[PDB]
Order: C-alpha cells, then structure tokens, then sequence
C-alpha cells in the first residue's frame, strides 16, 4: 500500500507514456466487416452431444478470490475481485446523485444518466452503442440518490474495449446540443419505469414525505416541464464540472484481472485532465416527517408505509436495524414461499397468517451514508385502509420485547441472506461501489457475518426506542378514500 | 446446454434504490428483488416465453420515430 | 465449388491491403515527363484560355448573387441530402438571415428586379455553412459503414414501403 | 493599411493578416504516426487514377 | 426519405476535403455562440456607388482543374480517411467532422 485514501489503502498506479503502436499490439482482436472467408465444413456435424469430442485440455488454475486495491495518480481507485468467471462486470461509480443538487439544478443527476454513452471526443454515439452491441455487451447507466453508476456486462476478453467506453463518458464527453435534445425522450420513460414499480414508487414517496425539501428528499427523476429549460449541453457540463472528478469516482471490476484492468484504465487518464476536484456543499439531510396521500384512480387497493429515519450505513446501527427487519420479515400472498422463505418471521405470524384482509405486510429498510428510513409496508383493499393502519400500528407496538428463538432464527437468516446475495456478480459490483462511496470502506460479506453474530436482543431494544421516537412518515397510496388522518398515527405512536 | 436467461439482457441494476446487498432481503425469493426465481404455479417452462421487463405493455406506442414528427400528431401518407 | 475459391482470393486480398494510406495522404512527386508538361502547357493555357475563361464565369456568379443579395452557400438546394442533414443542425441565428435572404432573392428574381447597388458590397463567397456540412457529412458516413454494409433483404411491399430500402411511405409509384 | 473595413481590414489580399489563398500545408508524419509515405514518380500517371491490384 | 443516393466514395483522382478544403480556410473559434459577433449590431462595409468599386472576393476562381463543365462551390460528397489530416486550428484552419474526432487538434495542455 502506497496511499491511504479515507480509511483505506490503494496502491500507486504510476503513469506511463507508451507509444500508440505498441499498445496497438494488444488490443484484443475482432473484426466488424467479414468481406470473403475460407470455407471449413462443420467436423462436429455427425457427432451427437453425448459424445465427448475436447481431449487433452489443459489443467486448471483455480485460485481463491481476493479483492484489491488501487489507485492512479489523478485519483481514481480501482477496486477489482477475480472469480475466475468468464463474464466481467465494469462498473464506474461517481460521487454526484441527486441529493447535490440545488433547487434551481433540479434534475440535473438524471440528466447525466439520460446522456450516457452520447458521442466523446474520440468517436461518436453510434459507433459506440454498435460497438457494444458487435461485441455482445448490456448496460447502461442509473442515477441515484447519493451516485451515478456506469455499468457493462462483457466477456472477460473484450475488457480493455468496455474500459475504455466507460470512461469516454466522465473523461471527455461532446454535450452536443442536437444529440441533448434527443434525450429529452427518455425522461417520460423513466416515469413510466418508476410508476409501474408499485413498491418502488411509494419508497420515492417516503423520501420526499421524510426528507421535505432538502438532500434526500429532492427528486430522483426530472420533470418534464419547467425542468426541460436547464436539460442543455452547457447546463450538464456545468453541473458534471462541479462533481464529477476522479477523486469522486471508483471504478469496480468483477472477473477481471486487477493488473490488466489497472493498465489499461491507466492508458485511458495517461494523457489526458480528468476533472479537477473542487469543494462543494455537502449538508446533512434534515429529516422532517409527514405524510402525503397520492391516490391513483385505477388502483383499488391501497398502499400504506409509515417509516422512521435511521442513522445510516456509517452508523454502529447498521446490523441491528438489519436484523431486526429480518426478524420482523414479512411477506405476501402473492407468492406460496416454501421453507425457509420467510414463513416464520414476526409479520407472517402476526399479520398475514391472521388476517386474511391484509394482501401483503413487510418491513423495508433503506440505508444511505448519512440518513436512513424504517418502517412497515401493508397492503390491502381500499375500504380495509382504517384496519390496515391498526395492525401496523400495533406491530410497532411490539418492538419492545424480542424472544431469544426469534433473535437467533433472524441473525440466521440474514447471514444466510449475506452470502446468498454475494454469490451474484453484478450485486457483488453494486454492492462494493456504493460502500466505497459512502464510507470509502469495504466490509467484506464475513465480515458482516461476524458482526450478526454479536447482535443481542439489547441492541435490538435500544436501535428500536431510537427509531420510534422519531416523527413518522405516512405514506398512503392508491386508493386513499379511506385511509386515517395523520393526527392519529402520531398519537397512536406518541405513546412510545 | 440450458439457456437459464431471457435473451434480452435487463440491463439495469439488480439493487433498488438505496438497499444494498445487507439490507435487500434473499434475493433468491424477495418479492422486490428483481432476480427472483419466478414461482412454477402451473410448471416449470413457461419462463422461455416470460416477458421479464416489469413496465406494462403500451399497444401501439411508437419507436419508429426518426424525429420526423412531434409527439400528437399524425402522420398522413408517412408525410 | 468455385464460388469458395473466388471467396478464399477475395480475404485474401483485402487482408493484404488492410491499412494502406490513401493515393491522396502519400507524399508523391511528379514524374519527370509530368513535370516538363506543366512547365510549358500549363502556364500558357491558363494565361489564354483557363485563365480568362473561369475568372469570366467566376465574376459573373459573384455578380449574380449580388444582385440577388444572397451568399453563395444559400444557393445550395436542400433535396441534396447532405445539404438537409447539415440544414437540420445550423443554429437558430444563421438560420433566420439565411431564410430571409432566400425569400428576397426570390422576390427579386421573380419580379425581375435586382438589389440596390447600395446594398451590394459584401463578399458572396463567406463559407458559413462548412462547420455544419463537415458535421452531417461524418454523421452520414458512421451510419453508411456501421449501418449499410451489406445489401439487406426485406419483405417487399409492405407497410407503405417497397422493401428495396427508401424510409418514407408512398415515396415511390409502385407504393403510390 | 487594413485598420477599419474602409481601409480592407478583412479582405483577403489587401488585408495583411488574410492570405490570398488557403492551401492545406505539407505534413512528415500522418495522423496515425506512421511515417508519410514517399513514391518518386518515373512514368505519367494513370489515365483514370485506376489503381494497380497488389 | 424516398429512394434517394449520395456520392460518398472513394475517389481516384480527386481527394477528399480533409486533405483539400475547397473553401476559404480562415474561421475564427469562440469559448460559447454566444461569444460571436452579432451580425445585425455589426456594420458592414462603406456602400460604393460604383459596380467597379465593390470590393473584392476571398473565393479561388480556379479552385477545381481537369476537364467538364466549369464549377465553384465549396463542398463535396467525398469520404474522409480514417486518421484524416490534422488540421491548423492555431493558424484558422476549420476543424469539424472526422478532422476532429479522429484526430488530436482539440487537445490542449
Ligand atoms: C487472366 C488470368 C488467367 C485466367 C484463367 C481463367 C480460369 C477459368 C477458366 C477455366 C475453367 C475451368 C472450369 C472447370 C469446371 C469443372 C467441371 C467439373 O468437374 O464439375 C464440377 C463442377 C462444380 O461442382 P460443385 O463443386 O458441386 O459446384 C457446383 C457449382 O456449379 C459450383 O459453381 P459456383 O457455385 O462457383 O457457381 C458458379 C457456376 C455458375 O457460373 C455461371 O454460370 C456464371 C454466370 C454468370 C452470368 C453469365 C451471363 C451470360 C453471359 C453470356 C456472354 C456471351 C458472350 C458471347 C460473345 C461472343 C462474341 C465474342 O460456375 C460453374 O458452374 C462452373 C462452370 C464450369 C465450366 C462448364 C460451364 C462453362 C460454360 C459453358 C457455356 C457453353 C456455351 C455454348 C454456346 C454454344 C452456342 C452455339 O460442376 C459444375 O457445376 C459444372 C457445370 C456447370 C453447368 C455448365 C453447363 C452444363 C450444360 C450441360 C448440358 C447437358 C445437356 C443434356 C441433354 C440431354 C438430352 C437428352
Ligand atoms: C454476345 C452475347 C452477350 C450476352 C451477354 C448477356 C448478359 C446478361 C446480363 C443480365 C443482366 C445483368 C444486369 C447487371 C446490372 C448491374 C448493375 C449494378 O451494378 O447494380 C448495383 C446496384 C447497387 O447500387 P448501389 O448504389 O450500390 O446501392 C443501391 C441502393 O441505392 C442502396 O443499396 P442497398 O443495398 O443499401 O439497398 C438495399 C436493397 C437495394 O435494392 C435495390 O437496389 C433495388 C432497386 C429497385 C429495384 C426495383 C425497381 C423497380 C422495378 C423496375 C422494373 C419496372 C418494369 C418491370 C415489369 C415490366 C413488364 C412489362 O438491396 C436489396 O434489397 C438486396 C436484395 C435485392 C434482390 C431482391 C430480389 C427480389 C426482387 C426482384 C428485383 C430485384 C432483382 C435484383 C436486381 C436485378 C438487376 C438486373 O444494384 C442494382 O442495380 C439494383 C437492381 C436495380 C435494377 C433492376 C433491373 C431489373 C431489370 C429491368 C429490365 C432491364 C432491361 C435492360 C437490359 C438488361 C440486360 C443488361
Ligand atoms: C448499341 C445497341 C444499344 C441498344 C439500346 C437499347 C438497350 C436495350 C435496353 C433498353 C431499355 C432499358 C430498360 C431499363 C430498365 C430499368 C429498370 C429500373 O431500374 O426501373 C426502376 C427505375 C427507378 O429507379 P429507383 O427509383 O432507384 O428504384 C427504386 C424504386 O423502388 C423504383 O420504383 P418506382 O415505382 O419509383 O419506379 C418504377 C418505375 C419503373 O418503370 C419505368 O421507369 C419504366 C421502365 C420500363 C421502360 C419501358 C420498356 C419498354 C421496352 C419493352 C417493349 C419493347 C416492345 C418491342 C416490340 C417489337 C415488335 C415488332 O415506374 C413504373 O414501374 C411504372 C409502371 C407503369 C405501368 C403502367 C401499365 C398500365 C396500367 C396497368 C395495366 C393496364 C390496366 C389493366 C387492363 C386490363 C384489361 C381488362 O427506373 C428508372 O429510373 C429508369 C427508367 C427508364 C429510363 C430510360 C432508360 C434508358 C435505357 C438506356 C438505353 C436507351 C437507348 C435508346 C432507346 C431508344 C428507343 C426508341
Ligand atoms: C510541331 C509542334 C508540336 C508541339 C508539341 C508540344 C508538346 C508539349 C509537351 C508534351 C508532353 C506530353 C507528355 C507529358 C506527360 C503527359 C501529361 C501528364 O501526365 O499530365 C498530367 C495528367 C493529369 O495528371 P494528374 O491529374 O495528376 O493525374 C490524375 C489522373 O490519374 C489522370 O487524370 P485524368 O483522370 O483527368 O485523365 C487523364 C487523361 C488521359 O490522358 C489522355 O487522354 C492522353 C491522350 C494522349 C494522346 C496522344 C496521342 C494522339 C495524338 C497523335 C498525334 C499524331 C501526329 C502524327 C504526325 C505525323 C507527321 C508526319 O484523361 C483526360 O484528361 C480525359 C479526356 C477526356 C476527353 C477525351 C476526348 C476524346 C475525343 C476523341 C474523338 C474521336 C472520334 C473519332 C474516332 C477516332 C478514332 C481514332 O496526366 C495524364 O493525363 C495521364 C495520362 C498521360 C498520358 C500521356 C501520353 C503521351 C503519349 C505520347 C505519344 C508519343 C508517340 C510518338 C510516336 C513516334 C514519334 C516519332
Ligand atoms: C475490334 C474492336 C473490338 C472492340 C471490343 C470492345 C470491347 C469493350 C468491352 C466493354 C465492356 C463494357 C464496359 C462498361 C463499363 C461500365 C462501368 C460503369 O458503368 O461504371 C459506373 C461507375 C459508377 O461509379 P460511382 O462510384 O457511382 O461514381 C464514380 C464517380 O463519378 C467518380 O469516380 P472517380 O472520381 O473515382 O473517377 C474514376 C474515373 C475512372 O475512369 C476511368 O478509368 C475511365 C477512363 C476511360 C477512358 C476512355 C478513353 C478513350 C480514348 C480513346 C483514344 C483512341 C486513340 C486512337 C489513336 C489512333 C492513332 C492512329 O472516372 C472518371 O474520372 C469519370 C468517368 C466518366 C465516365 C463516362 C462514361 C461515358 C461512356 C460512353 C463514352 C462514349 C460515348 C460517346 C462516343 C461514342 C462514339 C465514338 O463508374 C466508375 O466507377 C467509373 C468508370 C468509368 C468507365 C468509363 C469507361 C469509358 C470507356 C470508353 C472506351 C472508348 C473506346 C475508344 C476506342 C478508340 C480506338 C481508336
Ligand atoms: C514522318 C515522320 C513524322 C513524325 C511524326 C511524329 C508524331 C508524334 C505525335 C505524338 C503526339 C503525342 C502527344 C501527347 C499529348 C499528351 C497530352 C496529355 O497527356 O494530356 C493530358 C490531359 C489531361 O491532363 P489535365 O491536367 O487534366 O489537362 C488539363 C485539361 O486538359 C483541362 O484542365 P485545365 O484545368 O487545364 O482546364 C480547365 C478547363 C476550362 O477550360 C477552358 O476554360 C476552356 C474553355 C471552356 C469553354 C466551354 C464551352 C465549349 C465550346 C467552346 C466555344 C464557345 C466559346 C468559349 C469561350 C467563351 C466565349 C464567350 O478546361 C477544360 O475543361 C478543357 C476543355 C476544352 C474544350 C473547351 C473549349 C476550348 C476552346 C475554347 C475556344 C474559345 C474561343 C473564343 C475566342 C473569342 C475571342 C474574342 O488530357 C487531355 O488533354 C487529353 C484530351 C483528349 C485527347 C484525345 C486524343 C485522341 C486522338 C485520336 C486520333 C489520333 C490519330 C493519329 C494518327 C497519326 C497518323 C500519322
């Protein structure tokens, strides 16, 4: 380790000025036009696949993964993990998501998304979406709250291509005006994306509700009125100038050689400026409470979520409030799970095997670096919505006291959950990107496993008497003509 | 070999906004996750036909649209 | 078969002229007998006959665009396509003068008249629409190679198109 | 001499600034960095510039 | 578009304008549109009351050769190289297209 960079330690990638001959050499090799060919029949076309037709493969070479850090000069940290698959996953992380927007940039952060892989300085947009597509990769791009993520799918052959488009996107885009206003399309698309998300729609209400008006609160997806004044070349390249910058950005690669990966990402900054690195405005969410009722006039069910702000992913409350919201579980009767699936957890027992109203009952739990939300999400008809709000009330109710077979059947599960969840590339990327840019730290699934197993009920006790003190969020959506007033959810809670 | 993936790639990410893998329940089986096993109630197959994008289905909405038009307004004769 | 070996001669030959520089990007010197041709030829036919004979039309095509009062870019028709595809990316600016001075053009042209000489001295020949011919032009040529590589085939006659390739629906007789 | 636009400021030619014509300028090296490369001409071109196969 | 053809190929004989700008090769660069002259605010030169005393054009009359029909215009059809000329942006030299994009004249220091 040559530098600690907040928290941790990367090792120094040096620039070096090659000539672009020699690296011409070690491209990897593909052909876009194929003008004759020399005719070979099929040798395997009478063999059946029964019949094994490979001999004298070579042994394997198997090694246990390890991830590794690194770190250019301009100060780009290279986080990579080599499974040994034979699929990559790229991902380039950027520091700058919606809650770094001023109310006059409302927007911005999903305009950045909206002009991904457009033309750079070094090849225009359709040669870079053909490229993609000739060479059988998928991605794209998705803004958030607190980052922006580039992301391409590709086989492991092929990665100093991907590399090098991914980067093209924060290194030197051309914001040109025409291709900008023909991304103005997509911001209808995203609406419809996210509205169709039943779940997902009301968690955006519960951050707006939760957060009035200030750095998680502000809206994911730009409008597409008075937004569309600012959704201009000059505008993103403003706003790209005042965040993105390689010190703000992690690149993470899944199945991917780190020595390879860090030298051609060097090749890509070798002689070119990133961005500089200025400071900007970072404040605290401040958390507010409330409620907002949307009603949806098709929907005749109804959607209820009453949340509480956690801490965060920084805070020492983290595993706690995890595990109590795989005590509490949940489920719905959509779906018939079978064993270990959730039968057992508070909410199924409580709610769903006894009351055949409720349609579905879970706990959520969002986390960002600073600020997080808790609460219960019930679902049912509209006339039920004064019977919904009484059962969640009284699970909160509940959180007092917790069973030692309960504690322990949770702290399973999530372990269980932990390790089942890395086992999947792209999460393993996402996972690893988002905690580098919230904390600048990676904790490694056993690592959170050996901190599950020190949750006591105490805890447990003490994370939930936090949570309740704060001023609810309720969310109601769907069919609203029923629901209670907010007045009585805060009194109800006022108790506690 | 079984193909056990829609030929369309989602391209998107696995992770909803602001869960991350601690926090997102089994993905394997959470109704949320978008990489769940989807449940064989009438038998295992049927996910080779499944449409494993989650927006609905919009009949008839245009992407044929080489920016010869405005959104409302119809085309007489292609001009 | 024969059509293979005629396939195996033409990868063959392409793979060995991959990379070669244009005839124009190659610094080429003329040969000894082309080099006595320009020096007696050549000064001689531009003093009596090139010479006089392009600055003849020359100056009469600065006349008349003058007397139009258009500029020599405005003259170019826009069923060209190249022409169309720069015209749809020029800014608003550039756009409103030329407009207007197509349409006086016309006017005059149409009335028979011809500008006031005291609005005539400006230099026709200002090439203010280069950036943007550039531009379509490599717009146009990323989406010949990428896209038009090979003659593709399409169901014929169908949906207001004749299937040979054109976009537009009914842009043919036989689509009517 | 060429100060105002009376004077020729701008007019290619009697301006000082402005040449009369724009050649392109001769280059050594082409875009890619390989080497230009030379070839001295000893008979008169072809009559269509039809290029010779390899 | 109807059926409709353009001429963008290589050439034998006439090279592409890239290599060659058959146009007067002076633009000047600015930072923004914005930053431009505004034509209408901007006064043209001193009317002449005589058609001998306009003033003189920048435009090459001889700016094509060989045999057919005589022509000036600015532009053609032609397909550029793909490491195309690197064009002298410090002298005027317009810089738009492949010149641009396939080329390293927008780097600065
Ligand atoms: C300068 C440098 C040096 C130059 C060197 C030049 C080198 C070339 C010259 C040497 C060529 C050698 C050829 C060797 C041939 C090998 C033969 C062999 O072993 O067979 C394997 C060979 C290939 O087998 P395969 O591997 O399975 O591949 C199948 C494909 O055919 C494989 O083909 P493909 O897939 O590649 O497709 C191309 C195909 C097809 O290619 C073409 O057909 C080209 C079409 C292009 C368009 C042409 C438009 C018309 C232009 C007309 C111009 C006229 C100008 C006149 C000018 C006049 C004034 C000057 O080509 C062939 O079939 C090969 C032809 C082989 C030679 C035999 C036919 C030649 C033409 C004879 C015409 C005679 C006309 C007489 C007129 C009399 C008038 C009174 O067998 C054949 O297929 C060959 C035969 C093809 C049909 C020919 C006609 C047969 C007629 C039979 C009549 C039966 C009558 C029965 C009557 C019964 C009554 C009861
Ligand atoms: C001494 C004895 C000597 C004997 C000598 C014997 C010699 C025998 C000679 C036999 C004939 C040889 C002819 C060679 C011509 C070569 C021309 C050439 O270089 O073409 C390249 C040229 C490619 O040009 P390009 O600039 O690279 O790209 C073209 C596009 O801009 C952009 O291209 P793209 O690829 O991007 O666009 C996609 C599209 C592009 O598609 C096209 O380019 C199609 C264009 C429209 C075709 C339809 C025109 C409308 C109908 C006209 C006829 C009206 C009346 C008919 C009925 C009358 C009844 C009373 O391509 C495709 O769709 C590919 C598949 C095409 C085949 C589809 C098959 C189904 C449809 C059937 C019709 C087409 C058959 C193939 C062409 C046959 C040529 C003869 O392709 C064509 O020329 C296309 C065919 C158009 C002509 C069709 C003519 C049909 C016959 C009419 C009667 C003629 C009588 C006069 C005398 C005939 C004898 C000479
Ligand atoms: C040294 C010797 C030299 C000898 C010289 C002679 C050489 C021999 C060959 C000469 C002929 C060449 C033929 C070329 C065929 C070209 C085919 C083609 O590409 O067409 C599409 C093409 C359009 O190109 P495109 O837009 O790229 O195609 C894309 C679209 O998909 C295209 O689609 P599109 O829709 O945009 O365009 C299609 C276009 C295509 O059509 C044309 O443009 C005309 C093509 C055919 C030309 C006429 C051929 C005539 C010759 C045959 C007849 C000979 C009879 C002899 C008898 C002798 C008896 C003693 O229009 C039509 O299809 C119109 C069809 C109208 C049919 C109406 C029929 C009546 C209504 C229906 C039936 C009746 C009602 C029902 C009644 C029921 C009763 C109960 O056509 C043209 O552009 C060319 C048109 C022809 C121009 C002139 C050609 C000159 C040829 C050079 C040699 C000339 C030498 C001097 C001759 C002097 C004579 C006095
Ligand atoms: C007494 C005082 C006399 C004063 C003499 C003064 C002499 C001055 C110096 C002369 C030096 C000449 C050689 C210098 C090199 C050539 C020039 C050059 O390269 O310039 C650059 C020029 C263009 O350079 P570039 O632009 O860099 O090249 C780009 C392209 O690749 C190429 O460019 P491109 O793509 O533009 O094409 C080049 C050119 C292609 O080049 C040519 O065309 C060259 C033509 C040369 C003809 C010479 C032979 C004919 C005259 C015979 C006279 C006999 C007199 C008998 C006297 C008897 C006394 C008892 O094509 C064109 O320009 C297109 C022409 C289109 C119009 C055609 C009109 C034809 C109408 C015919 C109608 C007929 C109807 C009735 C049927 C008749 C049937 C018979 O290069 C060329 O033109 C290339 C071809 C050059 C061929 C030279 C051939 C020389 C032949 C000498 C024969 C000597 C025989 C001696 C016999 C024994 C003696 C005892
Ligand atoms: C015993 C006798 C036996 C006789 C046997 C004869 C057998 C003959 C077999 C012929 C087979 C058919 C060939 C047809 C080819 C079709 C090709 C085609 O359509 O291509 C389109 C294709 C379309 O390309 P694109 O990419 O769409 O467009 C290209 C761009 O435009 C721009 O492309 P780029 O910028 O890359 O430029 C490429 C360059 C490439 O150019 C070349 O390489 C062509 C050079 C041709 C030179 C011909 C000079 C002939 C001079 C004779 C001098 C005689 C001297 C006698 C001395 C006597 C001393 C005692 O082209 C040009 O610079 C412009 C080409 C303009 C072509 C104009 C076509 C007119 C045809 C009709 C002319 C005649 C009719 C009027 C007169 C009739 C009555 C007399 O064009 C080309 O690629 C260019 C090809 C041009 C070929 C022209 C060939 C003309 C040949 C004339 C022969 C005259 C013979 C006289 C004999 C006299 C003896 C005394
Ligand atoms: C016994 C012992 C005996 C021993 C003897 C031994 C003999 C040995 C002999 C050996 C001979 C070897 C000679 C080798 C020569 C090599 C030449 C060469 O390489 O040239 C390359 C040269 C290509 O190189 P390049 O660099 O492109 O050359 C420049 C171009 O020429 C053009 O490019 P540029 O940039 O220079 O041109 C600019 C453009 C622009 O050109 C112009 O500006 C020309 C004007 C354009 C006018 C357009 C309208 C046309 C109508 C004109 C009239 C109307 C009025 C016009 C004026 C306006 C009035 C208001 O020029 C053109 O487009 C040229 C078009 C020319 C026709 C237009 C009309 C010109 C005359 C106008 C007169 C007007 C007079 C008005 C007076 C009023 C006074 C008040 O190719 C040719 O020139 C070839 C031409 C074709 C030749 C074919 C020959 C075939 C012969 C076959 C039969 C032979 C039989 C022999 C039998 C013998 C038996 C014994």
């Amino acid at each position: 380790g040559k530098s600690t960079i907040q928290g941790t330690s990367y090792n120094v990638v040096k620039f070096q000025q090659e000539d672009v001959s020699e690296v011409v050499k070690e491209v990897p090799h593909f052909q876009f036009y194929y003008i004759g060919g020399e005719h070979k029949d099929n040798k395997y076309r009478d063999v059946p696949l029964d019949i094994p037709v490979l001999t004298e493969a070579p042994p394997p070479q198997l090694k246990k993964p390890e991830m590794k850090f690194s770190v250019l000069e301009n100060g780009m940290r290279i986080v990579s993990v080599d499974k040994q698959g034979l699929t990559s996953n790229l991902g380039l992380f950027v520091h700058a998501g919606s809650r770094f927007e001023t109310p006059a940039e409302e927007g911005l952060s999903h305009m950045v998304e909206c002009v991904a892989f457009r033309s750079t300085a070094h090849l225009s947009h359709l040669r870079t979406i053909k490229t993609i597509e000739v060479l059988g990769m998928n991605g794209g791009c998705q803004a958030g709250r607190e980052h922006i993520m580039y992301n391409l799918e590709l086989l492991r052959e092929y990665m100093p291509v991907a590399s090098t488009l991914v980067v093209g996107n924060v290194l030197f885009p051309r914001l040109l005006p025409w291709e900008v206003n023909a991304c103005h399309k997509e911001i209808k698309k995203a609406h419809e994306r996210l509205k169709a998300d039943t779940d997902q729609y009301v968690s955006e209400l519960l951050h707006q509700t939760a957060y009035h008006n200030n750095t998680l609160g502000n809206a994911l997806l730009a409008n597409e009125g008075r937004a569309l004044e600012h959704f201009t070349g000059d505008n993103i390249r403003e706003f790209m100038m005042k965040h993105f910058s390689a010190e703000r950005s992690v690149f993470v690669g899944i199945n991917v050689d780190h020595d390879e990966l860090c030298k051609w990402l060097m090749r890509s900054f070798a002689e070119y400026v990133a961005i500089p690195n200025l400071p900007r405005d970072e404040a605290k969410p401040v958390y507010t409470g409330g409620y907002k009722l949307e009603e949806n006039a098709d929907m005749p069910v109804c959607n209820i979520a009453i949340g509480f702000e956690t801490e965060g992913w920084n805070s020492a409350d983290l595993v706690p409030v995890t595990v109590l919201q795989t005590l509490l579980g949940g489920g719905g009767s959509f779906s018939t799970g079978g064993p270990g699936k959730g039968m057992h957890s508070r909410l199924y027992l409580n709610v769903l095997n006894q009351n055949p109203n409720v349609e579905s009952c879970m706990a959520f739990n969002t986390q960002y670096s600073d600020s997080g939300l808790f609460g219960m999400y019930i679902t049912g008809f509209g006339q039920e919505a004064p019977r919904l709000v009484d059962i969640a009330l009284n699970e909160l109710r509940k959180l007092d006291s917790f069973t030692p077979d309960e504690v322990s059947r949770a702290k399973n599960t999530l372990k269980g959950n932990i390790f089942m969840n890395a086992e999947n590339s792209k999460v393993l990327m996402e996972d690893i990107g988002r905690q580098i840019i919230m904390s600048g730290k990676v904790v490694t699934p056993e690592e959170f496993a050996a901190r599950v197993d020190a949750v006591t009920e105490a805890d447990l006790k003490k994370v939930a008497a936090k949570l309740l003190r704060k001023n609810p969020t309720y969310v109601v959506y769907g069919d609203t003509k029923s629901a209670p007033h907010y007045e009585y959810v805060r009194t109800a809670l006022a108790s506690l | 070999p079984p193909i056990q993936k829609p030929l369309l790639p989602s391209g998107r990410a696995v992770l909803k906004h602001g869960r991350s893998m601690l926090c997102s329940g089994n993905l394997s089986y959470d109704v949320n996750s978008t990489i769940k096993a989807p449940e064989c109630k009438r038998g295992m197959g049927f996910t080779q036909f499944k449409r494993f994008t989650p927006v609905p289905i919009e009949s008839g909405v245009s992407v044929g649209n080489r920016g010869w038009f405005f959104p409302g307004v119809i085309p007489y004769q292609g001009h | 078969s024969f059509h293979r070996a005629f396939a195996r001669v033409v990868c063959n030959y392409n793979k060995s002229i991959e990379g070669s520089v244009p005839w124009y990007q190659v610094k080429r010197e003329k040969s000894p007998f082309q080099q006595v041709w320009d020096e007696v030829f050549t000064p001689i036919w531009f003093k009596l006959v090139k010479g006089p004979y392009e600055r003849w039309e020359y100056n009469a095509l600065v006349a008349r665009y003058r007397g139009m009062g258009i500029m020599a870019d405005d003259a170019m028709n826009d069923k060209d396509m190249i022409v169309e595809r720069a015209l749809d990316i020029i800014p608003e600016d550039i756009r409103i003068q030329r407009y207007r001075r197509m349409m006086r053009g016309a006017v005059l042209a149409g009335r028979k008249l011809h500008l006031p000489l005291e609005l005539q001295n400006y230099d026709p020949m200002v090439p203010y629409m280069a950036p943007y011919i550039e531009e379509a032009k490599f717009q146009m040529q990323e989406e010949q190679e990428l896209l038009a590589y090979h003659p593709w085939d399409r169901r014929l006659y169908t949906a207001g198109v004749s299937g040979f390739g054109e976009t537009s629906m009914h842009s043919t007789f036989l689509t009517m | 001499k060429a100060s105002t636009l009376a004077t020729g400021k701008g007019i290619p030619g009697i301006d000082p600034k402005l040449p009369t014509h724009t050649p392109p300028a001769s280059y050594d090296v082409l875009s890619s960095g390989k080497a230009r490369p030379v070839q001295v001409a000893k008979w008169p071109p072809m009559p269509g510039g039809v290029p010779l196969p390899k | 578009h109807r059926p409709t053809t353009v001429k963008m190929i290589d050439s034998w004989r006439t090279e592409p304008s890239s290599e060659k700008p058959m146009w007067y090769n002076r633009f000047d660069q600015v930072d923004h549109i914005s930053q431009h002259p505004d034509p209408e605010k901007t006064e043209k030169y001193p009317p002449v009351d005589d058609t001998r005393k306009l003033m003189k054009t920048r435009g090459d009359p001889h700016i094509m050769r060989g045999w057919g029909e005589y022509v000036y215009c600015h532009y053609e059809h032609l397909r550029e190289p793909v490491f195309p000329r690197k064009p002298d942006v410090a002298k005027g030299e317009l810089a738009a297209g492949a010149n641009v994009t396939r080329t390293d004249v927008w780097k600065r220091e």
